[PDB]
């Protein structure tokens, strides 16, 4: 490895356009760096933004694990587009739909759970009745005290 | 019978 | 589209994986044989209804709405086999897929509890590197100039010549190690 | 269950509420009304390590149930009728608790059925 | 007819339903055998190193070197301070600071002023 | 303290006087005796602390700190005696040299009772370490790096030094055991703020603080592996060490000087695990780890309650012993593919099960598995912080996913997969290499058993 | 002996896999009879539910005004 | 259309050369050549050592120390006869039987 | 579990498959009967082909190898070629 | 070793849902290639499995037969 191998800074004039897409290996139509608003991209290509689970399985890849062959330029996220995380493949439902049924049944749920909080059941019963002035010293009460009698009746 | 070689790293170390 | 050997799909072969894409998906919505071989039929008569259409715009345009028709009508979670890619044992035995050149790390005294093994594979370590110079200056005279065009490789042309870059093909790991 | 549709889909003003009843006096309506006995000794099931919830006024066929449930080891299928008891006595105490709440249904018909008669003569 | 897929962030367009896949002009035949030819020549370049019997080592990939290169070392002398780097930097960079701050700041002053007024229950509190 | 100073020295005639091919083995050795030695220290008290001279005494918090330091040298000469075989010897020589001088700083460092004469030996652990870093790094980076670690420590600590003179000359000592009685209140005033800075800010750039630690991913990547394990092990702790014996004098300002660098570390612990998530570099990565490790003991030291400093010193000794297990794990898979790209060399262990193994303690360790000294040290500095104030439980429990994220992912990325194909030098694991692993490891768990000779003066 | 695989047909049995599924059924099906005969409580009712409508005034202290 | 010649050929060389290969995976009746190298002993020596060392160890360093086996108490009903005491427990007033 | 596949069994089975298929006879049916040229067959059949060979083998056939796969003995040397059949 | 397939003749599909299914595309002209392929599934053995009612009731005979001897074994017992 050497200089002229490495990235540099942003492209200006076409044929250090043409030189920096001869030196990330990809045809000079097909490569667009990343915009120059100084973020500190330089010459590096902005690839389309895929994961690699979208990579075609059944090819013969130099990295089979990864999807990736050699000498071919990595995107600027491949280690946050790898297979063990985040995944942009072709979902069977609109991502907008999904977000939408989603959050429509949760809410709906959560709605739901609070008017049954507001609303609860029970049953034709009175209280549990106890002994002992509702368990006076069973549940903690002190002894030099004397509680108001609690009487419970036949019925 | 036809037991096949099973290649693994080297684990005399 | 991405080939190894070519560099585009043809229009036959986008129908024929729409085909078999619309079988499998069909299959994963028709569970049962004797169903899914009824709706398969009709599915191959509606395969065969445009098949002579000699006009390739009309049938770019049919392909593509039967595109957007299998889009509309795929199963969520389609069959997948097992070791393909997906499937629930896909990529399972590449932790005992050991590489042949961890067999020259090895101490002697265990390369001597296999010694026909070893024995027998000094004699393909011999006949690799003796075929190799000669599958590089094969490639070297066959390839044009400005590189190969196309990711296919040549075979071997003479007798006693082994095909070029032979080895990691040949000495890849079986499928259950 | 009809009760919540008529505590809910109704008016709540003849209906009781759970949390806060009996709203009327014990002695609005019954004439020198006797007291529920505690059978079982305060220090008996303190001895038997009771649970506060179970520490009711049928604590004593607990308490002869998980008696005969010890003594009776291993055979663990021996002591129905002791379970039975205890089962019989806290149905009877589930029912004095609907009596308790149809009392104070009944009796907000009574108040009901008072205030409209009120309305109705003055 | 049928609801058309509307593809997302996180969510692509399929290549099956992709308008520009099903180009036949000469110059999409065109780009498409160099990206092949690129790929065939970086192909070849690679397996001629890695079948060879005489390497043992890393057939080093000079763009894995480059990608490393571009992630770290080369990002700040591409950095040009400008609007939209400085209220990225500013509201990234000490915007949660002063919020986590005054936070903090409100909920210490509240316990403070409960426990200097013997209001905060802090009975069986003897381990800090 | 004399009985450790005196034979740290003697290893110097011991490594210049040594046969050619002895001069591992023999400072091996005898700094394994060195370590030993070490265990007198823990002649401890409830009450006072182990006194020696007017010169040198050791509380519970310098003792496991020294036993650490002392324990690192034949540690760091057995991970770095296979990249500089092929050295002269007269380098290997100034290499071994280098390392026994900074452990003969470090351990006159930690046990200084008075204080201008820790100011002296903690900026004279500068001098080897940028010696070791700008001549046995491997990279170009080195000679910036080492630029990076000299003129932060130095801009941080020369105010430091003014400092120490002023309270020198106000309460007329410096030593700590007389300013443990003559210690007077510190008020509200803006030359007591600048008091409080010019006594914190070196050791917030030592231990290092968020925004502050732009020293720390150059240093400890450009090192050798010595360098390493001695930066990542001790002279963090160098930090956390001064700001437990400073931050006696700065009360009562402390309690309201404390709250932007208890921001810093509170929101660095989020942001550099974050960082941690997307490094390519391992070392990087265990770099960027320690930072946010860090972060959590400049909390502990800064609300400065009794569970805290308990926390603070164990997870510093825990700390020590796990990032320099990381880094000589790093090293043990740079020695073999030659870059320390992390995405490069994978499924290794497919290739070696045991240095597998390893990467699986040393990574269960960072993610701090209990009943390790790692959890009892995280655990107790998230006990006092939540008694700070009951809305830190939010930061310190989004740092722990995030801490666990960062150690499983470098253990799956290094370790799990389907291994790289071009790469066909995977020797397998060395004699050196697992002894060195299990020499970091097996302390670290065996602490776990009696962990009440880590948790400082006030257990 | 052990199974050897069949072609496109109905495997092999051994006679002690189906008597040992055969058994295991029996045995569910007589305990669920039996614990159905004995008990015949847990599932349809313990007690009877007494009807709050049909009780009377006098039994509830309900004094007509 | 399928395979070209040369396709086929490199994949019938590729062939024979893989199962050649493969047919060398194949073990010797030799190999592996190794270097030369109680019937409720289970019960003894995993079960009857154990409760022999934990007995020991909870017999005169637990329990010779306060609250480490601390234990709920025996729970007593009307009718027991208290070992340490002697003392009978009177039973329970007799029932306002219900059935 | 799993028998090993023989290269004889394998012909055997595919064999069985395509005389199971009601557009070729099975009297003319050989190893080396092309689906186009001999048995005279669509690319269709020969992706419900490759299809019930899968379903006979149990693992997926990728179509960059399936449109190439034109007589049985091809077949039969790829099922060979990914399950390694005589080790 | 040798592991020797049966007849390719004897699956028929007469007789097996495979022929209503060749009927009903017949009704509108296609013919179905790959029935006898299937056909192996329906026949034998596998033909004529149990519903779900079959399937839970599966042992009923023996345990309600055991249920009936052990009723009559306590009602023995008793006297
Ligand atoms: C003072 C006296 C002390 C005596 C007791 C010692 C107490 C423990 C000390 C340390 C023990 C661990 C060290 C050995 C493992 C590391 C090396 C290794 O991989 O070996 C595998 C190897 C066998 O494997 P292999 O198949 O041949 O090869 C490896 C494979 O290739 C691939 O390997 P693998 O992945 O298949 O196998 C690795 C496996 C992978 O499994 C895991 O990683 C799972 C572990 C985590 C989950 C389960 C544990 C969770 C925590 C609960 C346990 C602690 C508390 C329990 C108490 C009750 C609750 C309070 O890990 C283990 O099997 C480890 C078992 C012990 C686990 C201890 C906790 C380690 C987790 C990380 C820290 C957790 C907090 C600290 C806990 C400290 C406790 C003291 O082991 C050996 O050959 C043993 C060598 C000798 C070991 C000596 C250890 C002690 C040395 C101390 C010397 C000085 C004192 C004198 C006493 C000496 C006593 C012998
Ligand atoms: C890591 C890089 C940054 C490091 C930052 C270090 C801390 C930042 C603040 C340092 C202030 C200077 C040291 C103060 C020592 C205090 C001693 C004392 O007695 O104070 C009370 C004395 C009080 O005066 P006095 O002691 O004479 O009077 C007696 C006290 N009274 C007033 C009550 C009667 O304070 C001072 O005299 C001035 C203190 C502030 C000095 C401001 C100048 C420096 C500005 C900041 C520079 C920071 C580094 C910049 C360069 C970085 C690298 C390029
Ligand atoms: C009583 C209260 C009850 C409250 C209940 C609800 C509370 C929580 C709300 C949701 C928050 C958590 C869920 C969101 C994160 C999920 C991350 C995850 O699971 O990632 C898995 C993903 C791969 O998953 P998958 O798509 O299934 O893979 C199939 C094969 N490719 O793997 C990847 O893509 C790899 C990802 C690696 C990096 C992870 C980065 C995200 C980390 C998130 C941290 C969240 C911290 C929250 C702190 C809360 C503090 C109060
Ligand atoms: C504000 C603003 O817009 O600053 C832009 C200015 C450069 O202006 P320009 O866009 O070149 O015209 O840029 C400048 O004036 C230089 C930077 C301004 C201040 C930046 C403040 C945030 C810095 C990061 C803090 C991290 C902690
Ligand atoms: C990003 C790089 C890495 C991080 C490096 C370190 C960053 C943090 C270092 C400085 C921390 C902030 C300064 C100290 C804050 C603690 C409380 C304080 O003094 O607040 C500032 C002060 C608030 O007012 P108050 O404290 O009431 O004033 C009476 C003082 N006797 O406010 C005022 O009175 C108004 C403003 C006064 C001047 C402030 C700036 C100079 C002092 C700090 C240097
Ligand atoms: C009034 O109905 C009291 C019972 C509890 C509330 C209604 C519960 C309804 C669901 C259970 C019965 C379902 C009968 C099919």
């Amino acid at each position: 490895i050497t200089k002229d191998m490495l990235p540099g800074p942003y492209p200006k004039t076409p044929e250090e356009r043409a030189a920096a897409a001869k030196k990330y290996n990809m045809r000079v139509e097909d490569y667009e760096p990343y915009p120059d608003d100084g973020m500190g991209y330089g010459d590096y290509p902005k690839l389309p933004d895929r994961s690699q689970q979208e990579r075609d399985p059944w090819y013969d890849w130099d990295h089979p694990d990864l999807r990736l062959n050699w000498g071919e330029p990595m995107h600027w996220d491949l280690d946050m587009y790898i297979r063990n995380r985040v995944d942009t493949s072709p979902t069977p439902v609109n991502w907008n739909l999904m977000c939408k049924h989603l959050f429509g049944f949760v809410a709906f749920m959560l709605f739901m759970f609070w008017v049954g909080e507001t609303y609860p059941t029970y049953q034709p019963v009175g209280p549990k009745q106890y002994p002992y002035n509702n368990l006076y010293l069973e549940r903690g009460g002190d002894p030099n005290k004397e509680p108001e009698p609690v009487v419970h009746y036949e019925i | 019978g036809k037991r096949l070689f099973i290649i693994k790293p080297s684990g005399f170390y | 589209a991405f080939l190894p050997s070519a560099a585009y799909l043809t229009h036959q072969q986008k129908v024929l994986q729409l085909y078999k894409r619309a079988l499998r998906h069909l299959e994963s919505r028709c569970v049962h044989r004797d169903k899914y071989r009824y709706f398969a039929c009709l599915l191959r008569a509606r395969f065969d209804e445009h098949k002579n259409e000699k006009d390739m715009v009309k049938a770019t345009q049919l392909l593509r709405e039967a595109e957007k028709e299998f889009w509309h009508g795929q199963h969520p979670q389609p069959y997948i086999f097992p070791e393909s890619p997906g499937g629930t044992s896909y990529e399972r035995y590449e932790c005992y897929k050991v590489p042949e050149w961890c067999l020259d790390d090895w101490h002697p005294s265990e390369k001597a509890m296999y010694p026909d093994y070893f024995a027998k594979r000094e004699q393909w370590k011999k006949l690799r590197r003796e075929s190799w110079e000669r599958e590089v200056k094969q490639l070297q005279e066959e390839t044009p100039v400005g590189g190969p065009r196309t990711e296919a490789l040549p075979p071997a042309r003479k007798q006693g010549d082994l095909p070029p870059l032979w080895w990691h093909i040949v000495t890849r790991p079986r499928e259950r190690p | 269950g009809a009760h919540l549709a008529r505590r809910y889909l109704g008016d709540a003003s003849v209906e009781p509420e759970p949390l806060r009843m009996p709203t009327f006096p014990p002695d609005y309506g019954f004439p020198e009304r006797k007291e529920r006995e505690m059978v079982a000794t305060q220090q008996e099931m303190n001895d038997a390590q009771l649970v506060l919830q179970q520490r009711d006024y049928c604590a004593h066929y607990l308490i002869r149930f998980l008696k005969c449930k010890r003594d009776s080891f291993p055979n663990f299928l021996a002591c129905k009728h002791e379970q039975h008891d205890w089962d019989y006595c806290e149905h009877l105490d589930y029912v004095k608790r609907m009596k308790e709440f149809e009392r104070e249904r009944r009796l907000l018909q009574r108040k009901k059925r008072r205030e409209q008669r009120e309305a109705d003569m003055a | 007819s049928f609801p058309k897929y509307e593809p997302s962030r996180l969510a692509s367009l399929p290549t099956t339903l992709d308008p520009a896949e099903y180009d036949i002009s000469s110059e999409t035949r065109k780009a498409q055998a160099e990206r092949l030819a690129i790929r065939s020549r970086l192909k070849r370049e690679y397996q001629l190193q890695y079948n060879d019997p005489s390497r043992r080592g890393v057939v080093e990939d000079p763009a894995l070197i480059r990608w490393t290169c571009a992630r770290s070392a080369n990002v700040y002398p591409n950095f040009r301070p400008n609007t939209k780097t400085s209220l990225l930097g500013a509201l990234f960079g000490i915007g949660p600071l002063i919020f986590w701050y005054y936070v903090f700041k409100t909920d210490r002053d509240r316990k403070e002023k409960l426990i200097q007024e013997g209001k905060l229950d802090r009975t069986f509190n003897i381990s800090y | 303290m004399l009985k450790y100073i005196i034979p740290t020295m003697m290893l110097m005639p011991l490594t210049w006087l040594s046969k050619n091919s002895m001069i591992w083995i023999n400072t091996t050795l005898h700094s394994l005796l060195i370590s030993l030695t070490s265990l007198l220290l823990l002649n401890q008290f409830g009450d006072n602390s182990l006194n020696f001279s007017l010169t040198f005494f050791s509380d519970s918090l310098s003792t496991p700190l020294l036993i650490l330091t002392m324990w690192l040298l034949p540690l760091m000469l057995m991970a770095s005696q296979h990249h500089l075989s092929k050295e002269n010897l007269a380098r290997k020589k100034l290499f071994i040299s280098m390392l026994i001088l900074l452990q003969l700083f470090l351990i006159m460092t930690f046990t200084a009772t008075e204080l201008i004469f820790f100011y002296i030996m903690f900026e004279a652990t500068l001098v080897p370490t940028l010696i070791i870093i700008t001549r046995w790094g491997n990279q170009t980076e080195r000679l910036n790096a080492g630029l990076y670690f000299l003129f932060y420590t130095l801009a941080g600590s020369l105010p430091l030094l003014v400092a120490l003179i002023y309270i020198q000359n106000t309460m007329g000592s410096l030593n700590f055991l007389i300013l443990q009685y003559w210690v007077q209140p510190m008020p509200n005033s803006w030359s007591n703020t600048f008091m409080w800075l010019a006594c914190m800010m070196a050791f917030m750039v030592k231990m290092p603080l968020y925004g502050l630690h732009l020293w720390l991913p150059k240093a400890h990547v450009e090192a050798p592996i010595a360098g390493s394990m001695v930066l990542a092990a001790i002279l963090l702790k160098l930090g956390g060490y001064g700001m437990m014996r400073i931050t006696l004098l700065l009360n009562p300002i402390t309690d309201f000087m404390a709250y932007p660098f208890i921001m810093l570390s509170l929101w660095g612990m989020i942001m550099t695990s974050s960082i941690c998530l997307r490094q390519t570099d391992l070392k990087s990565l265990i770099a960027y780890s320690s930072v946010s490790h860090m972060a959590l003991v400049i909390v502990a030291i800064l609300i400065q309650t009794p569970w805290s400093y308990m926390g603070a010193t164990a997870l510093m000794i825990a700390h020590g012993l796990t990032s320099s297990m990381l880094f000589c794990l790093a090293n043990s898979n740079y020695e073999r593919v030659h870059s320390r790209t992390m995405i490069l060399a994978r499924g290794l262990q497919t290739l070696l099960p045991l240095m597998a193994a390893w990467w699986l303690l040393a990574s269960l360790t960072n993610l701090a598995l209990p009943p390790s000294i790692n959890l009892i040290g995280e655990l107790f500095v998230v006990m006092s912080t939540f008694s700070w104030s009951n809305i830190t439980i939010i930061l310190m429990g989004l740092n722990m996913v995030i801490t666990a994220l960062y150690s499983l992912y470098m253990l799956i990325t290094t370790q799990r997969g389907k291994h790289t194909h071009h790469i066909n030098n995977i020797l397998p694991s060395f004699t050196r290499e697992n002894a060195l692993m299990s020499l970091h490891m097996l302390p670290l768990l065996l602490l776990s058993l009696n962990p009440k000779i880590i948790l400082g003066p006030l257990y | 002996a052990h199974i050897e695989p069949r072609y496109r047909q109905f495997p092999q049995l051994t006679r002690s896999q189906v008597i040992q599924a055969e058994f295991f059924s029996a045995t569910m099906w007589f305990w669920i009879l039996w614990r159905f005969w004995h008990d015949s409580d847990a599932v349809l009712g313990h007690f009877p539910y007494p009807d709050p409508s049909q009780w009377t005034d006098e039994e509830l202290g309900i004094p007509p005004d | 259309s399928g395979y070209t010649p040369d396709e086929k050929l490199r994949l019938q060389q590729l062939r024979e050369l893989r199962r050649r290969w493969l047919k060398d995976q194949e073990l010797s009746p030799r190999e592996p050549v190794l270097p030369p190298r109680r019937h409720s002993i289970f019960a003894f020596t995993h079960v009857l050592i154990p409760v022999w060392i934990i007995h020991y160890y909870l017999k005169y360093h637990v329990t010779t120390k306060p609250y480490t086996i601390v234990e709920k108490k025996p729970r007593i009903f009307p009718g027991d006869t208290i070992l340490e005491t002697g003392e009978v427990i009177p039973p329970m007033k007799e029932f306002p039987d219900q059935h | 579990d799993a028998p090993p596949l023989t290269l004889e069994g394998i012909k055997d089975r595919v064999l069985y498959v395509l005389k199971l298929y009601d557009k070729i006879d099975p009297e003319k049916l050989s190893v080396n009967s092309h689906f186009m040229k001999d048995l005279g067959l669509d690319s269709l059949d020969q992706v419900e082909i490759i299809m019930a060979m899968e379903d006979e083998f149990g693992f997926e056939i990728p179509d960059i190898d399936a449109e190439k796969l034109m007589c049985p003995q091809e077949i039969v040397d790829y099922i060979a070629d990914k399950k390694d059949v005589y080790e | 070793s040798k592991m020797e397939l049966p007849d390719y003749k004897q699956w028929k599909i007469e007789g097996t849902p495979l022929e209503t299914v060749q009927e009903k595309l017949a009704a509108r002209g296609l013919r179905d290639p790959w029935g006898r392929n299937e056909a192996w599934r329906y026949m034998g053995g596998f033909a004529n499995n149990v519903s779900f009612v079959g399937a839970l009731l599966k042992g009923f005979k023996w345990g309600f037969a055991a249920f009936v001897v052990a009723v009559g074994a306590e009602y023995y017992l008793e006297s």
